[PDB]
């Protein structure tokens, strides 16, 4: 009893809207499961198999896609600007970290 | 006595797609993917609403809703009716066997700390507290404004009270307490830093006149006698003359909401508590600062009063506690802005981090008073009940007549004048002592210089004066930063009879160093000579640099076509340029991007002071001015404007 | 102890469906980067999703939208933001694979979904619309909503309701879109520098050496908005899941395993030098440390790659091309920095902490300077030690090189070695401050950045004081007789009546601190509480709190703190007959806020002398952003005169409301914008009692 949509759809041949007006905007519709399904692809898992080696993959191609954004014309944003902010000085910072211990020594 | 709803709910075994390699635990919940747990948004929400259960209805606060916690646990009726036809999946058999046995076992590990009576001490010191300061601090039996305030002070001192005896009596569990007291003390949202700062010892305060100073030392002693059992609490003072008063004061309110029998008391010495199962918790009376305190066991904070004149011969015994480990001496003081430096312990913010706080009401500078002003307690605010005879004056020429050091008091007369007169600093300390401390070696980086040095001239044309210093400065770009090569700080000898080529002299003498200092370095060095002290003089100074210079680098001057004329005078003037030179400066400063030569050169600034130092020292002026303004125009020079040339 | 209470078996039901929607999230925000091949074969789990999510909502609809015109809490705050999240980016990312398998090319894919064409969505106009004038912002980065939020906190007595609540549905939509995903935080919206709301708390409790909070506030990283979620990654993560993988029941699993193997046997690092370098040069160096580091993580992730690759290929039989693959070309020409910030899919950005940290730190750096880092609490201690022991008890100028070289050299010698000397025998405190800060500001930037729990709790606690405040103002229009006396046809009488009566007395000077603290407690919102915890705190705390967050000039905090230490009729009595809150002929924000500090200043001492002079009523001055609801649908609004901040019907006096609390058929009120009539309504039915 109380069976899932999984069980309910059998057939994925059609657009999201179709089936969501069939199947869940019904009146009748008895909507009596919440189950999401396992999306993460067995191709994806066999390489980053740890969720901190998938979460370590998901924030470095964060990072490389905010970099690849901001590097017709507008190029009036601040994101740019809060970007290239941050890596000045990011490298600045990390320049007087290695001579400062290079001198302590 | 069981708490709340959260910590009983039944399993909701609902359902999971992911495999067990993943899946996680979090409590109260079911099992979660392993994502649910680097997301604070969920863990820090799935974690609060499980210990506002152990957080007692005394705590909650005052206006928090009849029956929870509103803030936090609240769910409108419609949205409880519409999650009520909810139904999840059902677990397979297989999984909910192993499933329900994870959860009511990470379960277990909270209906366990709200048995344990470790916790149990805690909890009743802190509700105890809280509902005993319902009713402002008095003689009341524990059976329009009407709820005492605690001042910002008051609660720091709690909480470091607080937090150390519960790291001390609680060690196993020292993440479901830190996690309790968050909430306990309204402060949730606090990095653990911030919060492991208060499990350090030694931390000293430093309150003004009174501020309630005695009057709530009492309380949280009387509470953290007759809750926890095992601490034996020093407290000593300045000459014992004062230390009795803390006796009655203890005890009269210690026997009023308890019983006497519990209350034991010894004249002059050590006061116990005694608890119905063979324990006792005693506030051993160090005050004597002969014996009977040098043998430590469990004392723990030595709760010492007034350390502003600290007690004759009394220091000794204080250094052998500091050598206890599990204590955490208080030093409680008082400077009543009678002194406003108890510098016996006000040298302590030097060489130190996260010891001392002082609770002060006027800055270093005592111009910005109104920046701790809406903290000013509003009880200390008596006036003569009269604002004026017979006057129509607003409150900035009043508070002038009636400035009277802003709080009644004969504070120091000079320094920072009555009138604030928007009087700041400018550039931070933690800038300034980064420019001090880190100097990139520029002989040995010299690929990361760019090949023009920058040098600006600010004459003065006087001996015998303060304000006679001629000030120089050599300058260029390292990586997108600044950083000085040089600095001069140039005194006339009187009655010369050639100051410009004597001014000459010195900046050529600098100039030659660094050039030498940095060999096929430089391409251009560009000069500039300020002239608005006097135009011909400046001209004379740039003519002997010229020739000097003849004896590689080209030599450009800074030219300047002055009003209705036509010639280019190899002068520069001073004017508009000056307020973007330091706005400038001071972001960049500010931001870490001006810096100092570790081999800077300096003939003038060398025997004396170091002249990065001495450079500091003028900038921190910024709200004899040569060497800044050479330093700050030099700067503003190899930023960008109009070519300067040949 | 059995009976457990809906409102608490709800919440669990809603905890685990944020769970599972948060998973959701995440394997969302994983395949906007798988290979779209891949995500195809997921295309029916993804579409089942989406329709879960779907259907999910239609049924919290109406519940979410009963509770966010009733008091918002932290759960429903952040339910919301997922659940719009996932509704919004399932989609998107569906009709980004279905737009695949038909154009059929990857390079394109990975500019849908990741968003490289877009016109950068993380733009916003709030519009504020105050009283006086509608003041504008635009909300571009995350430290931009807790800046507008406290402006909007700050200036709720200046601010109209449904003009506020139509300006939070506004702040909602664009956090939906920046914090929404409450996993990752992209590196555009996030700016660690500026200082939080919960991060000037900490330096106003934790302990200050002087330097005043206005100087401490600007070292700060303030790590709330953001966190750092400590990700931890082993070496030989591949090999070690390999001989255990979800399908994979044949013998395959020890083939794919022997081309592990095989291919096992089988960072731009030369761009340090053009940094500065300072020192020796020959012998071993930090930069040379650092560049053998650098070039062991190369080496680890180099092998990680081509064992990832003969693995795919030896198991499924075609090689992936994944977004770190796709774009793999933008991967080399990087720079140092470029590449140091990202970069890292096979070890973990704390290996970069790491492999910097082992650099910095060798046997020969001294004695000293090294343990105040491993022990800064040591340090601080012996130095209290210390500090208690001690309070115990000319001519012949030259022109050619030989001299001037040679002077030069000899200063350059003498100040080489002064300040090594200052950096060794003093100014450790200094350097055990700049090393411990620089350290956390690489941390902080290098770490993976996730998010933090600021934003969706500043939102609820601002948004629930107006949500009160318009929930006040329609349940009393729903009461029993009401004696609105907004229109005046015979209330100037018993207005010019009271005002008199009222003015003919003094403030009692012996009252003043009672009035400053009902006065700071008015004008201070609803977001800084401070004031109601079980540990409470005087209202000028609380307001201080509230006043120096967003930043205020300072020659307006003697204003505030010293507006009712001065109480004649004069400065007394500012409403007109029936202008009580009316700002009609003032505009701006701080001169539209005096105007409300006057009628505050007005109604309190108003109501302080009409209990003393008609000692029959009591006058409890309430406010109506307090008394947050019980278990369900109960406010319990208590008899008083509730101020409401309301210009269209500011002041309404609840005279005689319920026994038991609620406002029904028993509960007489009166409606007015005057102050004086509001008194003598309320004298006219509280004196023949
Ligand atoms: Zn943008
Ligand atoms: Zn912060």
């Amino acid at each position: 009893t109380l069976r899932d949509t999984i069980p309910d759809c059998a057939l994925r041949s059609q657009t999201l809207e179709s089936l969501d007006a069939r199947y869940v905007s019904r009146d009748g519709a008895h909507d009596a499961a919440v189950w999401f399904e396992d999306m993460t692809p067995a191709e994806l898992e066999v390489v980053f198999p740890t969720t901190d080696a998938k979460l370590n993959y998901l924030s470095r191609t964060q990072r490389l896609a905010s970099l690849l954004t901001y590097a017709t014309p507008d190029t009036a944003c601040v994101h740019g600007e809060l970007l290239a902010r941050k890596r000045e000085r990011f490298a600045a910072v990390i320049n007087r970290f290695l001579d400062l211990h290079q001198i302590l020594r | 006595t069981m708490g709340g709803d959260a910590l009983r709910v039944p399993f909701l075994d609902f359902a999971t797609a992911t495999p067990k390699r993943h899946q996680t635990v979090v409590p109260g919940v079911g099992t979660l993917h392993d994502c649910c747990e680097h997301s604070p948004l969920f863990s820090a929400v799935a974690r609060r609403l499980l210990f506002n259960s152990l957080v007692p209805a005394q705590l909650k606060g005052r206006d928090f809703g009849g029956d929870h916690t509103a803030k936090l646990e609240f769910l409108a009726p419609e949205l409880v009716r519409a999650v009520a036809r909810l139904r999840f999946k059902e677990c397979a058999p297989a999984d909910v066997v192993p499933q329900r046995n994870a959860y009511y076992s990470v379960l277990n590990t909270f209906q366990a700390l709200h048995r344990s009576e470790a916790f149990r001490q805690l909890v009743h010191f802190v509700r105890d507290f809280a509902q005993l300061l319902k009713t402002s601090f008095r003689a009341s039996s524990l059976t329009g404004r009407t709820y005492g305030t605690l001042e910002l002070f008051q609660k720091m001192i709690l909480m470091h009270a607080t937090y150390f005896l519960a790291a001390v009596l609680l060690g196993d569990h020292a993440e479901q307490v830190n996690t309790f007291l968050r909430l306990v003390f309204e402060i949730p949202l606090f990095s653990d830093a911030a919060v492991r700062h208060f499990r350090q010892r030694a931390t000293v305060f430093l309150v003004p006149r009174r501020h309630g100073k005695t009057w709530f030392l009492v309380p949280l002693i009387a509470l953290s006698l007759a809750s926890f059992r095992g601490i034996k609490i020093g407290y000593t003072a300045h000459i014992r003359k004062a230390t009795e008063p803390v006796f009655e004061e203890i005890d009269a309110c210690l026997r009023g909401w308890f019983g006497s029998a519990r209350v034991d008391h010894v004249k002059g010495e050590t006061i116990s508590f005694s608890f119905p199962d063979g324990s006792r918790s005693t506030i051993v009376f160090a005050s004597s600062h002969n014996t009977n305190g040098i043998r430590g066991q469990d004392f723990n904070l030595l709760f010492v009063d007034e350390a502003n004149f600290i007690r004759p011969d009394a220091v000794q015994t204080i250094m052998g506690f500091l050598n206890q480990a599990n204590c955490k001496i208080i030093f409680v003081s008082s400077t009543n802005t009678g002194k406003a430096s108890t510098s016996f312990l006000y040298n302590l913010r030097g060489a130190a981090d996260e010891l001392l706080n002082v609770v002060t009401y006027i800055c270093d500078d005592h111009m910005p008073r109104v920046v701790t002003h809406t903290n000013a307690t509003a009880c200390s605010c008596y006036i003569l009940n009269k604002p004026v005879f017979i006057t129509m004056d607003g409150a900035v020429r009043r508070t002038a007549d009636l400035f009277l050091a802003d709080s009644f008091m004969q504070e120091i007369i000079g320094g920072q004048a009555r009138e604030t007169g928007d009087d700041r600093p400018v550039l931070t300390k933690s800038a300034g002592e980064r420019f001090l401390l880190y100097r990139p070696s520029t002989t040995t980086n010299s690929g990361l210089m760019a090949p023009d040095l920058y040098v600006y001239v600010d004459p003065a044309f006087t001996a015998n004066t303060r304000a006679s210093g001629t000030g120089v400065a050599v300058v260029g770009r390292y990586r997108d930063d600044y950083i000085i090569f040089a600095l001069e700080h140039f005194f006339l000898r009187a009655l010369t009879g050639s100051a410009p080529a004597d001014i000459a002299r010195c900046v050529v003498h600098s100039l030659t160093q660094v050039l030498a200092l940095h060999p096929g370095a430089f391409r251009g060095v560009r000069v500039a000579v300020e002239g608005n002290s006097s135009q011909d003089s400046a001209v004379a100074i740039a003519t002997h640099v010229h020739t000097e210079m003849h004896r590689g680098p080209e030599l450009l001057f800074y030219h300047c076509e002055p009003p209705g004329s036509a010639v280019l005078y190899p002068f520069f003037l001073l004017n508009k340029q000056k307020t973007p030179a330091f706005e400038h400066f001071i972001k960049k400063f500010n931001s870490g991007g001006v810096m100092a030569s570790q081999e800077i050169v300096s003939a003038t600034v060398r025997l004396q002071t170091d002249p990065v130092e001495y450079l500091l020292e003028q900038l921190n002026n910024l709200t004899s001015d040569d060497l800044m303004v050479a330093v700050i125009m030099a700067i503003y020079l190899a930023a960008q404007a109009g070519p300067p040339h040949t | 102890a059995a009976p457990v209470s809906e409102p608490t078996v709800a919440r669990q039901k809603l905890l685990a469906l944020l769970g599972q929607v948060q998973t959701y999230v995440f394997q969302i925000e994983l395949l906007r980067r798988c290979d779209p091949h891949i995500g195809r074969g997921k295309l029916p789990q993804l579409k089942l999703n989406a329709l879960q999510v779907r259907a999910l909502r239609r049924r919290l609809r109406p519940g979410l939208e009963a509770q966010a015109g009733a008091f918002l809490t932290p759960l429903s705050v952040t339910l919301e933001l997922l659940l719009e999240y996932a509704w919004r980016e399932g989609e998107r990312l569906l009709g980004s694979l279905e737009t695949f398998a038909t154009a059929g090319d990857v390079a394109a894919f990975f500019t849908e979904t990741m968003g490289l064409a877009r016109p950068c969505p993380y733009h916003q106009r709030v519009r504020l619309d105050t009283y006086g004038g509608t003041v504008h912002m635009e909300l571009c980065f995350l430290h931009d909503v807790e800046n507008f939020l406290k402006q909007l906190n700050y200036c709720h007595l200046i601010t109209p309701s449904r003009g506020a609540t139509a300006a939070l549905e506004r702040v909602r939509e664009f956090m939906v879109g920046a914090v929404g995903s409450g996993l990752i935080v992209p590196p555009e919206l996030s700016d660690p520098s500026h200082p939080c709301a919960v991060c000037f708390e900490e330096l106003c409790v934790t302990a200050n050496q002087g330097a005043t909070i206005a100087s401490r506030l600007a070292d700060r990283i303030c790590n709330h908005v953001t966190q750092q979620a400590q990700v931890r990654l082993d070496a030989n993560e591949l090999r070690r899941y390999l001989p255990h993988a979800a399908g994979l029941s044949d013998a395959d699993r020890a083939r794919a395993l022997s081309v592990l193997d095989h291919a096992l046997a089988r960072y731009a690092i030369s761009e340090l030098q053009f940094w500065l370098a300072s020192g020796d040069r020959a012998g071993q160096t930090t930069m040379d440390a650092f560049a053998s580091n650098l070039t062991a993580l190369a080496r680890r992730e180099l092998q990680q790659e081509t064992a990832a690759v003969a693995v795919e290929l030896a198991l499924f039989g075609r090689r992936a091309e994944h977004f770190d693959r796709a774009f793999g070309s933008h991967l080399a020409a990087l720079d140092m920095v470029d590449a140091l910030i990202i970069g890292g899919q096979a070890t973990s950005p704390d290996d970069q902490i790491e492999a910097l940290i082992r650099a910095c730190y060798d046997h020969h750096l001294t004695t000293p300077l090294l343990r105040r880092l491993v022990s800064p609490e040591q340090c601080d201690e012996e130095a209290l030690r210390r500090v208690l022991a001690r309070m115990g008890a000319g001519g012949q100028g030259p022109e050619t090189w030989g001299d001037i070289a040679t002077q030069a050299a000899a200063d350059v010698r003498e100040r080489r070695r002064l300040y090594a000397d200052r950096l060794t025998k003093r100014s450790l405190a200094s350097l055990g401050r700049c090393v411990r800060e620089q350290r956390g500001e690489l941390e902080k930037m290098l770490r993976v950045s996730v998010h933090g729990e600021v934003l969706p709790a500043t939102f609820a606690a601002v948004a629930n004081g107006f949500a009160a405040r318009a929930r006040f103002c329609a349940l009393t229009a729903g009461a029993g007789t009401v004696i609105d006396n907004r229109s005046a046809p015979g209330v100037f009488d018993a207005h010019r009546f009271m005002r008199a009566s009222l003015l003919r007395h003094q403030v009692d000077p012996a009252l003043l601190p009672s009035i400053t603290h009902r006065f700071f407690e008015l004008v201070n919102g609803p977001l800084f509480d401070h004031s109601t915890h079980s540990f409470a705190q005087p209202p000028n705390t609380a307001l201080y709190y509230s006043v120096e967050n967003v930043g205020l000039l300072p020659h307006l905090k003697e204003e505030l703190a010293r507006f009712i230490m001065g109480a004649s009729g004069a400065d007394w009595a500012v409403s007109e007959f029936q202008r009580f809150y009316c700002f009609d002929g003032i505009s701006g924000i701080t001169p539209t806020q005096r105007a409300a500090w006057r009628y505050i200043r007005e109604l309190i001492i108003a109501t302080t002398l009409f209990a003393s002079v008609y000692r029959c009523g009591e006058l409890e001055l309430r406010r109506p952003d307090c008394s947050r609801p019980t278990s369900e649908g109960r406010y319990r609004y208590p008899p008083g005169v509730y101020l409401t901040y309301d210009s269209d019907c500011p002041l309404v006096a609840i005279v005689e409301s319920a026994p038991d609390g609620c406002i029904g058929p028993r509960s007489v009120v009166v409606y007015d914008r005057d102050v004086f009539s509001i008194l003598y309504s309320v004298l006219q039915h509280l004196a023949p009692r």
